[PDB]
């Protein structure tokens, strides 16, 4: 059902979309594996650390 | 830079006491009184003492010869 | 307690050298008041000890120039807190990278055993010939390579490193190119064209 | 909110106290930031002291963690509110689903 | 021995865009080896040197600091400065052009309620700032939008008048990046003429600011400004 | 402060011989530093205009493959050999030279005959070592102008001409530059945070200095969009 919601949002179903260097502008060899994930901030600045 | 201080090491192997001979002539240079005999590539004077020790013509008995002439001279 | 500790957080440098710091421009100028002071008074941009203290604490863009005069071959030595052999304590040196951390080898964080997963960094300042001519002379990363308890030099090229160099060197049968009459320089016109 | 969840931070959030929850729910009269005021419906109400249900947002506050709290409206106005709805966000809630 | 010269005209006349924001820049005739770089390096030349106005500060009179709120609004100052931030907006004379608004009624306030002086572009007449209750709310301030290259912080502007500063300006950070992003197309043209031509096209996210020849025009300037001293070396005669 | 950017000066320089090429290029604003190095590693490296051996022709088996001979050195490297040398050519298009040697020695291509509009760069290039015997050898080598690098996978081969089996004529190479590279570094001036740091190295085969060869693809780029900003500078 993954692949079937993200194939369903035209987006490759292998989950994987050909990508460029933002640096050289060249293509990387090979489909790069990309995604929206949650990600979290904590305590541990090192403004209170350092 | 100096890439490593074994070359130092093939001019005269210690590594126990070239802290303080490179610390004396590096002394010398850097409280004053003393001039750099290298090239600089900005590289401080402590650098320029591992270069001079890697000259070859900066060793125990130059530091001795050399220092009882200044003070024999001053 | 020691002294002159920053107290930072390691973050890597990829770039630079393997005996180097990405000592950051927060960290720096606030345990090297010392030597601007001094640096200010030989070279005589200042005037009395107060005045210079007054040029510090008024964070002029002048004393950035020489502060970084006094950087590049002033040594700062590294350690990690839970320090278990010789190598932990190690001599780079240092420039200036915008930022609050400090970016460091990674092939020197298998030396350190440290991770990234934030634990502490103990940073101190060596003082004058004994320590910083003492680190340049024997501490220095590169300075001290070999291990004295395996016995083998002791270098971790490992992860992005060894996947890296595994898709460098290897075969493929058919795909493009066949074989190439270009020797030497074959890399520059055959791979990037 | 986070787009990959679970579905329990629904009730986690609205049974944790932090969010600004809403007592017997009615058209809302007035909003802002530093209170909130409810015109409830007659269906159900107490027959003495008559009245409408008030409430007092908490703007930034300091928490023993050092950090910030405060709760945000959720509605615009004129709404219909039922009982047990969210009116206000706390500190890292976003419509009464938890996001930190 | 080939065709010789270089492939002058990139071109660029005749654009087209589906929309204020979206844009489309046909780029016909290209070198064979041309055709990425031109695209890829402009871009790049482009998201890092750009001009572009974002609002810079507020000031508003009910309001002491940015955590307190005014009474009779549903969204904090934190919230109303961001809405705030995201207002894109040109100017021609001068760099500030301070400005102002205020009301009282029911509802959401427009970008147009901003009283009109000489240099003023409002792309966005939809946008919503804040909110009005109920009653009598008036919300009055002060909004001044100065020009700027990069991203600027707030922390190098409370650095900078750190000296002196009275109390009640709120202060945001200024991306003034009017250009959101850009896309091309590296598909090759087929000419009934001659050889093989290489043909580039850009779809162009922007903030409905700058127009887009104008931004390729004001990086190929910045592009061959910057080759200016590349013509000529230091030393290096014999 | 304002729209305008910065304009960097190179206080140094630095080169081995002919062959070696280091250049830095500091202060550089943010993200010009891939675009600089991107460009003229691109463009420099694919296009350039130049002098190449289009054909060799050898005495003896016309066929590609070929044995005993007394050549002392395989076909191929002989062509390798020939492919290592670089020809100034004046304005023709095309021009034919010849190669014959006697006696014992090695084959130098200063004893290659000698044309008023041809010039070879270096007396030390060596085609073939001495052969047995005398064994007199008979070339005639054909070279062109071409901008790019001829691949030998894809060619017409005069259909059934010195055709041969496949591939056919003689690899050549346009563009007289050997390596191409740079690095992106951080530079620091005064209050400001990052900035881009450039650094060009180049090796170049010869017979152009390889910072002339750069201010030439400058010019060809520059050449290239000269008429887009055209309009966009009034002077």
């Amino acid at each position: 059902e993954i692949k079937e919601l993200l194939k369903l949002g035209d987006l490759p179903t292998s989950g994987q979309i050909r990508l460029y260097d933002g640096r050289t502008g060249e293509q990387f060899e090979r489909p790069v594996t990309v995604g929206y994930m949650y990600m979290l901030k904590l305590n541990h600045l090192v403004d209170d650390k350092m | 830079a100096r890439v490593t201080v074994q070359d130092a090491v093939e001019k005269i192997g210690n590594r126990f006491d070239l802290v303080l001979v490179a610390a004396r002539r590096a002394r010398q240079m850097q409280v004053g009184g003393k001039d750099p005999l290298v090239p600089e590539e900005n590289d401080k004077t402590t650098v320029i003492a591992l270069r001079e020790i890697e000259e070859g013509l900066i060793n125990n008995q130059i530091l001795d010869v050399r220092e009882r002439q200044e003070q024999q001279e001053q | 307690r020691v002294d002159y500790s920053g107290r930072s957080v390691i973050t890597v440098g990829p770039y630079l050298r393997l005996h180097q710091c990405g000592l950051p421009k927060k960290m720096a100028l606030e345990l090297f008041k010392p030597f601007i002071y001094g640096k200010l008074e030989l070279r005589g941009l200042a005037t009395t000890i107060k005045a210079a203290k007054k040029m510090v604490e008024r964070e002029e863009a002048v004393v950035w120039d020489i502060l970084d005069e006094v950087i590049r071959e002033h040594p700062v030595l590294l350690n990690r807190a839970p320090t278990l052999h010789r190598l932990g304590i190690q001599a780079f040196e240092p420039v200036l990278i915008e930022g609050k951390a400090i970016q460091l080898h990674p092939l020197v964080c298998a030396a350190y055993n440290a991770d990234f997963d934030g634990d502490q960094m103990a940073v101190h300042v060596p003082l004058t010939l004994e320590a910083q001519l003492e680190a340049r002379a024997l501490m220095m990363s590169t300075n001290n390579i070999l291990s004295p308890a395996n016995g083998e030099p002791i270098i971790v090229p490992s992860q992005d490193v060894v996947l890296g160099l595994y898709y460098m060197t290897r075969d493929c049968v058919n795909a493009k190119g066949e074989g190439m009459v270009l020797t030497g320089p074959k890399e520059a016109e055959r791979l990037y064209r | 909110k986070p787009l990959v969840g679970t579905g329990m931070e629904r009730a986690v959030a609205v049974d944790s106290g932090v969010t600004a929850v809403a007592k017997r729910g009615g058209v809302v009269q007035y909003v802002d930031a530093s209170r909130i005021v409810i015109k409830v419906n007659e269906d159900e109400m107490y027959p003495g002291e008559a009245g409408i249900d008030i409430y007092n947002l908490t703007k930034y506050t300091r928490s023993n963690q050092n950090t910030c709290i405060n709760q945000m409206p959720c509605v615009s106005l004129g709404e219909p509110v039922e009982r047990g709805d969210v009116l206000a966000d706390g500190p890292s809630t976003d419509l009464g689903e938890l996001a930190l | 021995q080939g065709s010789v010269t270089e492939f002058l005209k990139p071109r660029l006349v005749d654009i087209e865009q589906v929309s204020s924001t979206h844009a489309k820049v046909t780029l016909e005739p290209l070198e064979r080896g041309f055709g990425h770089t031109l695209g890829n390096a402009l871009r790049r030349i482009l998201l890092s040197s750009m001009p572009g106005c974002a609002v810079t500060e507020v000031e508003i009179d009910g309001v002491l600091h940015e955590y307190s709120t005014k009474e009779g609004v549903q969204e904090d100052i934190l919230e109303i400065l961001l809405n705030l931030k995201g207002l894109a907006v040109r100017v021609q004379g001068k760099d500030e052009v301070i400005l102002t608004l205020n009301k009282s009624g029911i509802g959401p306030v427009t970008a147009a309620d901003i009283t009109h002086d000489g240099d003023v572009e409002i792309v966005k007449p939809q946008h919503v700032i804040c909110h009005l209750t109920d009653e009598n709310a008036s919300i009055s301030m002060r909004i001044k939008v100065q020009r700027g290259r990069g991203y600027v912080p707030a922390s190098t502007r409370i650095h900078s008048e750190e000296d002196e500063r009275p109390i009640g300006r709120l202060l945001v950070d200024a991306c003034y990046s009017p250009v959101e992003r850009i896309a091309y197309n590296v598909e090759a043209a087929r000419v009934e003429q001659r050889t093989d031509l290489d043909k580039l096209v850009i779809e162009m996210e922007t903030n409905g600011t700058i127009d887009p020849e104008e931004a390729i025009r004001r990086a190929a300037t910045i592009l061959a400004e910057q080759l200016e001293a590349f013509v000529d070396l230091r030393d290096v005669r014999q």
